[PDB]
RNA sequence: GCCCUGAAAAUGGAUGGCGCUCAAGCGUGUUACCUAUACUCUACCGUCAGGGUUGAUGCCCUGACGAGUAGGCAGG
RNA sequence: AAGCUCGUAUCAGUUUUAUGAGUGUAAGAAGUCCUUGUUUGAACGUGGACAUUUGAAUGAAGAGCUUUUAGUGGGCCAUUUUUGGUAAGCAGAACUGGCGAUGCGGGAUGAACCGAACGUAGAGUUAAGGUGCCGGAAUACACGCUCAUCAGACACCACAAAAGGUGUUAG
RNA sequence: GGAAUACUGCCAGCUGGGACUGAGGACUGCGACGUAAGUCAAGGAUGCUGGCAUAAUGGUUAUAUGCCGCCCGUCUUGAAA
């Protein structure tokens, strides 16, 4: 016998493995999960996080929300990173030229920014131009704002 | 001798709650009158605050953060002192060591046997 | 277990203007060192005001026999604890040493008065010099000129279970 | 009470604007409460 | 130390020498009915179970946890060969939480070179004399993993102390002889 | 994949500890002291001799 | 100190039994010996943990752990 | 069980030091220095700055904050403090252990006694208890005591008046 | 006065007998003996030989011997009671 100071047979938790049953989303948590290994990059590190997020931790990123993260000073030529959905809104006029990289567009969404002059990618596109997270701004949409 | 709150005092009598006999809490109520202790008690496997009225007689000023104090600014002044002057300073406390050889001489000390 | 018969000296531990302090001298009966050492702070404590934390140990070393050889008559003095107080008492053992004489006394106290060894005080072992001293009976049958005694009824060992001849007691 | 050396205070005390009161004030009072509603029963059964 | 005693002698005095500075301490009981608070200083020194050894630095902080532990392990002043046989023997490290045998010397320059400990021969070195790096070299050393003794403990009752005829307590320099059939 | 021991395989010794062969080939298990002629005091005879 | 008396009922029975008297009884000392799912070394199963890896919830390397009612989770 | 953060982070049924009582408190970013503003002193502050010799030992890789729900609750025994006691048992408080949910070795047999906690095996060594035979293991060695017309091999409480005896041994 | 021996301890001194185990499966590493090429007991067993080639080993089944093993479920502190 042994007098244990901690409990036995521990497991570390952290979300090692998607609930989902998405063929694509397993090929993205794939190339992720190679990028972090073999990358050392925190970006990358990050992405294949949030790609283990449920739903209701993945709440969507507004367009005006985009607009106000690029208004920042430095800013203005960064791309965005969504690890979600991007939602169009309607309560802003004047949207900017830029490149959006996320999980899925809606309609709106997309066609507001392809008429602003950017594109609208994904993230498998995002890996090949940025590997190592270059020049990135990922953003999270608002939690407690639901309930 | 004047009590406010914050203070830390100790419980020591000049019948009954005789648990409370070298007790040391933190005063949170003063009157013209008694003064009031936070008391922090053992129960099964948590600490519970309990409020004690007491004669002001009853109570009297804890001294137990002093040596922390003046150790506080002995080490400040021996820090400046070792700026001043490039010198390895020590300043974390040591606990008593076993002692060095030593030679004993029966110089007019002879032994006597008992 | 086999008694040797160490020294130990010690004393205070030295203080701000009281230096060197009386150093103070016991003989000791014990099986090794660590025992020697704590039966010398406990009498030292039972007898003067010393404690173990407060003293250290100056020298201990081990007293040899003089004579091995030689057979001697020891008047042993000893007291022991009781519920009405302590008692003195005194034995002769004829022995070629003193801890083997101390043995003896040991295992005697164990066989007759019940008694253990950390109850037993060893006070004193005098070997007695002249024969005339000897005041047991049980010690002065064996200093009588000429001494003779046969061995009756000998019984051997026998190494088989079974014997083909019947055994003789013969010497 | 008044010359007990020490009074452990009450559970439900608290939560009200009574706790700084010296419990042996407060029973000194209800005690001096108790008396003048003994006397006024006494001179309410004079009266009747 | 053996001149300076001869010398004493010869002048009339007494060599006192130096108080150990070293301990090495084994668990001899189980681990039912062990009381809290000596329970507590047992899983502090590591001795979590049946025939674990340490190595404890003596100080006034350290005394008072043996004396508390004292009726359930055995103790005492190791010498160079006994720290040299169990080091050999049954020395293993502690690397990123796995324990791991010191079967080569780039191992433990790997992992204690920032002490200025290169060898085992070194680590031997900073554990007989206690030195800047104990703490740092005694708690890379995983916990010793004794058997128990091959000649058996010597006494019928282990359960009473080493002076009145038992097994724990203090018993010096005999431990050597003690852990030397537990190695 | 197997542990093996200094104490017994010379080999493992030998790569754990050059020093064991000079240890070895000088001898130093068995040194000889320097003799001496020191003498105790008379004060010590006298309190070892002392009852 | 040991021994004897120091109160006992009621089917036939108990230091566990046989039996044992310089003991196979009592006190003590020194050794040797016997053997637990305990300790030490090795192998194997599973669990957990840490690393590596362009049938990848697979493969490789290393380390430590394994009692269980109500109840919980997981794979079959 | 889920999230968020942090991770020389957070600490600890332990000790040490200082300070109380006849076990309590404290041991640094919830700091410190200068500079002199608030109602010649306490108490609150303006601006700048010192670190991996950041303030005892030992140990520890997970800690903190929000949400979130299954089973349960008046049990026995023992040890240590303390208050009242009875023919005698004991009764009321405080704390801590063992057991229920737990097999294994030993105590002949067993709810709380001794040892020891449990994957499947091999080898070695032991614990507690033992080694005349049942029965694995010395009818070992050594020093003494005892003879019981149902000794003893026992729990250490009672019978028990430390009473009776021309039993024996040592004081 | 000159020794020896006992006791305790140390050796990176030498050497004999016995038991259990042989995990891994190209090479890599740390070392040793060697001027040298190489060799080795150094990151886990190989070499030589005999008999049998089938009920011989082994499995299954019926029984014998040594030791261990109380009748399950439920409900009650707790149950052979
Ligand atoms: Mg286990
Ligand atoms: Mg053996
Ligand atoms: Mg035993
Ligand atoms: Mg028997
Ligand atoms: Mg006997
Ligand atoms: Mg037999
Ligand atoms: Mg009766
Ligand atoms: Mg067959
Ligand atoms: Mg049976």
């Amino acid at each position: 016998g042994i007098d244990h100071t901690s409990k036995q047979h521990k497991r570390s938790g952290h979300r090692t493995a998607p609930k989902s049953d998405n063929v694509y989303l397993k090929l993205l948590v794939k190339l992720y999960t190679f990028l972090a290994r073999r990358t050392d990059a925190p970006f990358n590190k990050v992405v294949l996080k949030a790609l283990f997020l449920s739903k209701i931790n993945r709440p969507p990123v507004s367009v005006s929300r985009i607009a106000r993260a690029l208004k920042q000073e430095g800013a203005a030529n960064k791309t965005v990173v969504v690890v979600g959905t991007v939602t169009d809104d309607a309560r802003i006029f004047e949207f900017p030229k830029t490149t959006v990289a996320a999980l899925r567009f809606t309609a709106g969404a997309r066609a507001k920014i392809v008429k602003a002059g950017g594109e609208c990618i994904t993230l498998d596109q995002l890996a090949v131009r940025a590997p190592k997270g270059q020049n990135t701004l990922i953003l999270r949409g608002p939690r407690n704002s639901r309930e | 001798k004047v009590y406010k709150v914050g203070d830390i005092v100790d419980i020591k009598a000049n019948m009954p709650h005789k648990f409370y006999q070298g007790k040391t809490g933190v005063v949170y109520n003063v009157t013209k009158s008694s003064v009031g202790v936070i008391i922090n008690k053992m129960v099964g496997n948590r600490y519970l605050e309990k409020r004690l009225n007491l004669r002001v007689e009853h109570i009297k000023h804890s001294k137990c953060r002093q040596e922390f104090l003046e150790r506080v600014k002995a080490n400040a002044a021996k820090r400046a002192e070792a700026k001043a002057q490039g010198v390895a300073v020590q300043l974390k406390r040591q606990p008593a060591q076993p002692r060095e050889s030593r030679i004993v001489s029966t110089e007019g000390n002879v032994p006597q046997t008992l | 277990a086999h008694f040797k018969e160490y020294q130990v000296i010690g004393r205070r531990l030295p203080t701000e203007s009281v230096p060197e302090p009386k150093l103070f001298r016991m003989r000791i009966f014990a099986s090794n060192e660590v025992i020697a050492k704590s039966r010398y702070w406990y009498f030292l404590q039972k007898l003067h005001k010393v404690k173990k934390a407060s003293g250290e140990i100056v020298s201990i070393n081990q007293i040899n026999e003089a004579h091995p050889t030689k057979v001697k008559n020891f008047g042993v003095w000893v007291r022991y604890d009781s519920r009405s107080g302590t008692h003195n008492m005194y034995k002769e053992i004829r022995d070629v040493s003193r801890v083997a004489a101390v043995e003896t006394l040991y295992q005697d106290m164990a066989a007759r008065h019940r008694a253990r060894f950390r109850s037993i005080h060893i006070l004193k072992v005098a070997e007695i010099e002249k024969t005339a001293d000897v005041k047991r009976q049980y010690v002065k049958q064996f200093l009588t000129k000429d001494l003779k005694f046969p061995l009756p009824h000998r019984v051997q060992k026998s190494t088989k279970t079974f014997s083909y001849k019947r055994p003789s007691t013969f010497y | 009470l008044d010359d007990q050396w020490l009074v452990e205070v009450d559970d439900k005390v608290k939560g009200t604007d009574n706790e700084l009161i010296d419990p042996r004030t407060l029973n000194r009072a209800e005690r001096k409460r108790l008396v003048k509603k003994n006397e006024k029963q006494q001179r309410r059964n004079m009266k009747n | 130390i053996i001149q300076a005693k001869r010398d004493a002698k010869a002048a009339g005095s007494y060599y006192v020498e130096a108080q150990h500075k070293l301990v090495f301490v084994v668990r001899i009981k189980g681990i039912n009915k062990i009381p809290p608070k000596p329970r507590k200083v047992l899983q502090l020194l590591r001795l979590t179970r049946i025939n674990s050894g340490t190595f404890v630095k003596v100080t006034k902080a350290t005394l008072e946890l043996l004396k508390l532990i004292e009726p359930y392990v055995a103790y005492g002043y190791p010498s160079y060969s006994t720290i040299r046989q169990l080091v050999y023997k049954r020395g293993f490290g502690k690397i990123n939480k796995q324990r791991v045998p010191l079967s080569d010397n780039a191992i433990i320059e790997a992992n204690l070179g920032k002490y200025g400990i290169l060898s085992i021969d070194d680590l031997i070195h900073e554990i007989i004399t206690v030195g800047p790096h104990f703490k740092q070299a005694n708690n890379f050393l995983w916990p010793f993993k004794l058997s128990n003794p091959s000649g058996g403990w010597g006494v019928p009752r282990k359960f009473k102390h080493f002076i009145q005829g038992g097994s724990f307590g203090n018993r010096e320099e005999f431990i050597n002889k003690l852990v030397k059939s537990m190695n | 994949v197997l542990k093996k021991n200094p104490l017994k395989n010379k080999q493992v010794l030998l790569r754990l500890n050059p020093y064991a062969k000079v240890f070895a080939a000088e001898k130093l298990g068995s040194k000889k002291a320097e003799k001496t002629g020191t003498k105790p005091a008379a004060v010590f005879t006298e309190t070892l001799k002392h009852d």
